[PDB]
């Protein structure tokens, strides 16, 4: 609306790797990420064939597409519920401590639903999980919440 | 019907109809948390699909 915020448009600058101000359409997930939306990988792709937009081809972007897709993705930001995800590994592991054995949170977050790599995996446990081989999910869901 | 096999079947799918056998379980379906569903069900035939 702007409050205009017209440092979404310089840090499409940033993500554009030829400087001609157009955006690939594959990039677009992680941009709206980067802009501070939570948008799941199949909405991402739903929106984008919904409109049918084929992101199997080459494709460019113009800022003038992006800005309203960033909008329409801006509405699913109240699905981030923080008391959901801490209960959601709060029913993964016994007992009144939250602590997810290291091995577990890893091929679930692998294997279950939208596969997230597990180098990116071991990005997300590194230094929340130490030697003991169990992680602490309230504070690791607090840090991950922190960015 | 008069052997009690079929009543026994009636009884049962009243109750958890589908019921599957641990390899016939871990084969199809070992792919789902692939590491740690394939680990289970090597490690124990049971115990994995556990």
């Amino acid at each position: 609306s702007k409050a205009a915020a017209d440092d979404f448009k310089e840090a499409f600058l940033l993500f554009d790797r030829t400087g001609d101000a157009k955006i690939t359409a594959s990039q677009v997930g992680d941009i709206a990420r980067a802009l501070g939306q939570n948008p799941t990988n199949a909405e991402i792709n739903k929106i984008l064939g919904n409109p049918s937009k084929e992101e199997m081809n080459a494709a460019a972007i113009t800022f003038e597409e992006f800005l309203p897709m960033l909008q329409a993705a801006a509405n699913n930001k109240d699905q981030g519920t923080f008391e959901d995800f801490v209960e959601g590994l709060r029913v993964f592991d016994k007992e009144g401590n939250g602590t997810v054995m290291g091995a577990e949170l890893r091929h679930v977050l692998a294997t279950l639903g939208e596969k997230m790599t597990e180098e990116e995996v071991e990005e997300l446990m590194k230094g929340q999980e130490d030697s003991n081989g169990c992680i602490n999910y309230e504070a690791f869901v607090k840090h991950i919440m922190s960015v | 019907r008069c052997n009690g096999v079929l009543e026994g079947i009636r009884i049962c799918r009243k109750g958890f109809p589908s019921r599957v056998l641990y390899a016939d379980f871990k084969q199809r379906y070992r792919v789902l948390n692939a590491s740690a569903i394939p680990e289970g069900q090597f490690m124990d035939s049971k115990k994995a699909s556990e």
